């Protein structure tokens, strides 16, 4: 049950943490990418 | 003492409810606190700003003796008033 | 440059004044709350009369009354019971 | 009227009235009975509820000892952090109760509040009702084992009752560590903002904020990709801990939501009007957030003692600036006088800190609130911060013990901060961390109790603002009388 | 010494609250209280 909720913290960290390790316009893509879906993650989870 | 209390008591009772008054405190506790802290600070800052002063001696005479030996000082030179000349700061930054 | 021949060991200076300070300020009060049963006399008004009393019977040397009086009032100051007893003051 | 009338006439019949122990018994007595004690202890409360041989025993016994104390400290430790986990608990169990109704809404669908409220007059911290099996034997098994996972429970309620403290740590660290300009700026505003309102301090100012950092780091991956020299960034370690920062304080916005928190004439006239509330109408909020009753608990003597303890800094903050960082002998001081200015303005600031702070103790006005935090900013960032204070060979070698001293004055100032929110100096009571009166604690105000000076001070300044009839004489016995007591 | 204690820090606390009489009359009560060790001992007699 932590592993469920806990990790989609976990895979939304781990994600942006992956894309900002190496220097890459891609990485930046995905940090930004990553704020985006950060800033409405508790709605997007709520929502379908 | 104790009698001196009560006579004053007597003749000098306070009013019930002044409680205080502020001016006496102002006073006592202005006494205090610049006593104490003028020698707290005392050595503190006499040491800071007045604390023994650099006197500049120069000497008055310089005198050379090139002896040989035993024998005589083949030469003596003294020089006191003018040959002698302070450094200017043109000098000094020369040096 | 030179200075005169002050200045020297100034630390200690600083040490043994504060000390002094502290002797001073432990002084005023180090155990002065025990000096706290000596205090709270309504009236030592009797106190008064009798020691005046043993020095009146001093001029007029009677044998007795001199240490009579003085164990009185030694026995006065022993209990505080009793510096307290009559002391209240008068109704 | 009779000021000094009841001194003596009072009457007296009326006036009579109407963990580490086993530390301690195995450093006194023989460990062995220590043990004795532990496991007869065990087989009592069991019940409740329902010589060379000799040498290699007292060796084995010794083993065995270790093992038992080190477990015993940990449950010491333990029992501590228990202690902090009762007042979040007091979060977490509402939150539990609650949860569950709502799982009663996931399998009932239904709409009514009121109703699913019913089965569990309208505000109780407790509520006593019908109890769910999966919640009793899930807390009966956590409480029935632990070794060491007590302590990984422990973070994480710790961890969720703090809510903000590690961002100070990290916004404090990172500017010490690296100071740009950005980087040094914005902490001092984000203090000051954060410090005003108990139910939201900054409406939408974190996120300004965390913008603020998402953005200068793009500016960095940019930077490693001319005129650029002249801004105050400079080329170092790519990153160290910002990413860290912004995911904790996402974690905030998380556990506010998760608690629950937000986050003719005519014309010119309303114009008129309308500037009035944006601002005028923030000079109102000023004077509420200036207005008397909120409440919050007041514990002077931690910030007393925080304040000594911030002079202690800075006087071992004296040999190293010399060519001795090591508290080496007088004799240095006395032949070295390496630019001495600093150490007196700093002193004389810090008394005069602790006169107003007691000032404002017993007085508690405003003036001196704002006062001490203006002259502590400006000190601060006049001071230090910029490239003169680099005078002294302490660019960023040993430039942290300045530092150590900023971040215990930083905290000391929020703490400070958090007391003006509560204010209530009137009400008063012993400091609880003085009031648990451990030997430990005993010790610590003891060795307050022995250092020079202190009597004359404390007892002149609070005969002066102390505001009843009273003499020298009395109040000063009184501190002789506390002196004993305690 | 509990009782002169919560006595003691009862004149603190009238002190605060600025009441007229309390407070002499609190510090004559510990001041007897001080008088009579026959008093220092009478109540203080460890609760049994
Ligand atoms: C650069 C140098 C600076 C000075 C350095 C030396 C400092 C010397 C300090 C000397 C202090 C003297 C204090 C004198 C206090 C007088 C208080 C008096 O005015 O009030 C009376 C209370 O004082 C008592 O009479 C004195 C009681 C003393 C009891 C304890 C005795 C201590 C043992 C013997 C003295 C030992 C001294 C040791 C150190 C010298 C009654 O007050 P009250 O009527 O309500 O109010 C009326 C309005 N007043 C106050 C303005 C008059």
């Amino acid at each position: 049950v932590a592993v469920f909720r806990y990790l989609f913290w976990l895979v939304l960290v781990v994600v942006f943490v992956a894309g900002a390790t190496r220097i890459s316009i891609f990485g930046l893509g995905y940090l930004l990418a990553c704020f985006y879906l950060l800033l409405f993650g508790t709605t997007l989870l709520q929502k379908d | 003492i104790i009698k001196c209390s009560r006579e004053t008591e007597k003749k000098y009772p306070q009013p019930k409810g002044q409680k205080k008054k502020k001016i006496v405190k102002y006073g006592m506790g202005g006494l205090i606190i610049l006593f104490l802290i003028a020698i707290i600070w005392f050595p503190l800052l006499f040491m800071s700003l007045i604390r023994v002063v650099g006197v500049v001696n120069q000497p008055i005479d310089v005198t050379v003796t090139l002896k040989l030996g035993g024998y005589e000082p083949l030469f003596t030179m003294s020089a006191q008033q003018p040959s002698i000349v302070p450094f200017t700061p043109q000098a000094y930054e020369e040096l | 440059k030179v200075s005169p021949p002050a200045g020297y060991g100034i630390v200690g200076l600083y040490v043994s004044i504060v000390l002094v300070v502290g002797k001073f300020v432990r002084g005023f009060f180090s155990e002065i709350s025990h000096s706290i049963m000596f205090e709270e006399l309504p009236c030592v008004d009797r106190i008064l009369k009798l020691c005046q009393d043993i020095f009146l019977v001093r001029e007029t040397r009677e044998l007795e009354l001199e240490e009579e009086l003085y164990a009185k009032l030694i026995f006065l100051y022993r209990s505080p019971e009793t510096m307290i007893k009559w002391t209240r003051e008068r109704e | 009227l009779d000021h000094a009338t009841v001194i003596h006439s009072g009457d007296y019949f009326l006036f009579e009235s109407d963990a580490f122990q086993m530390a301690y018994q195995a450093w006194v007595t023989n460990a062995q009975t220590v043990l004795r004690q532990r496991r007869e202890r065990a087989r009592q409360e069991r019940a409740e509820q329902l010589g060379r041989s000799h040498m290699m025993q007292r060796v084995l016994s010794t083993m065995q000892f270790l093992w038992v104390l080190g477990q015993a400290t940990v449950d010491g430790l333990t029992r501590w952090l228990r202690a902090f986990t009762k007042h979040h608990r007091t979060m977490s169990d509402v939150l539990c109760a609650e949860r569950y109704l709502l799982t009663q809404e996931l399998l009932r669908v239904g709409e009514v509040r009121r109703g699913v409220l019913d089965q569990l007059a309208s505000e109780l911290l407790l509520d006593r009702r019908l109890h769910i099996p999966e919640l009793e034997e899930a807390e009966r098994f956590e409480a029935q084992q632990g070794r060491t996972l007590r302590l990984l429970r422990a973070g994480y309620q710790c961890v969720a009752a703090h809510s903000e403290l590690l961002c100070y740590f990290i916004i404090i660290l990172n500017h010490m560590v690296t100071a740009s300009a950005a980087s040094l700026v914005l902490p001092v505003l984000v203090f000051l903002w954060a410090m005003l309102t108990i139910p939201r301090p900054s409406k939408r100012f974190w996120m300004t904020a965390i913008v603020f950092t998402e953005v200068m780091v793009v500016t960095k991956y940019l930077f490693q990709f001319p005129p650029r020299i002249l801004g105050l960034e400079k080329t170092d370690s790519y990153i160290k801990y910002d990413l860290v920062q912004l995911m904790a304080l996402f974690f905030h916005r998380s556990q506010l939501l998760c608690y629950g928190l937000w986050d003719r004439r005519l014309q010119s006239f309303c114009v008129s009007l309308a500037q009035s509330f944006y601002q005028p109408l923030q000079r109102f909020f000023h004077d509420i957030l200036h207005t008397k009753y909120r409440a919050a608990t007041d514990v002077y003597a931690l910030m007393f003692l925080a304040d000594i303890v911030d002079i202690i800094i800075i006087i071992f903050g004296f040999w190293a600036f010399g060519k001795h960082s090591a508290a080496t002998d007088i004799a240095s001081s006395l032949s070295d006088d390496q630019v001495p200015q600093a150490f007196l303005f700093m002193l004389l600031v810090q008394f005069g800190t602790m006169v107003i702070d007691r000032a404002l103790y017993l007085r508690k006005t405003v003036l001196g609130k704002l006062a001490f935090q203006v002259v502590l900013v400006v000190a601060i960032h006049i001071w230090m911060f910029f490239i003169l204070p680099a005078v002294t060979e302490r660019m960023f070698s040993q430039n942290a013990v300045a530092q150590l001293w900023y971040f215990v004055k930083c905290i000391y100032f929020a703490l400070s901060a958090y007391q003006i929110r509560c204010g209530y100096p009137t009400r008063i009571l012993g400091n609880f961390l003085t009031k648990k009166y451990n030997h430990l604690n005993l010790f610590l105000f003891q060795g307050f109790r022995l250092v020079p000076f202190l009597v004359e001070l404390r007892a002149v300044m609070d005969w002066v603002w102390t505001d009843t009839t009273l003499s020298l004489s009395n109040w000063m016995c009184v501190e002789d009388i506390y002196a004993n007591i305690f």
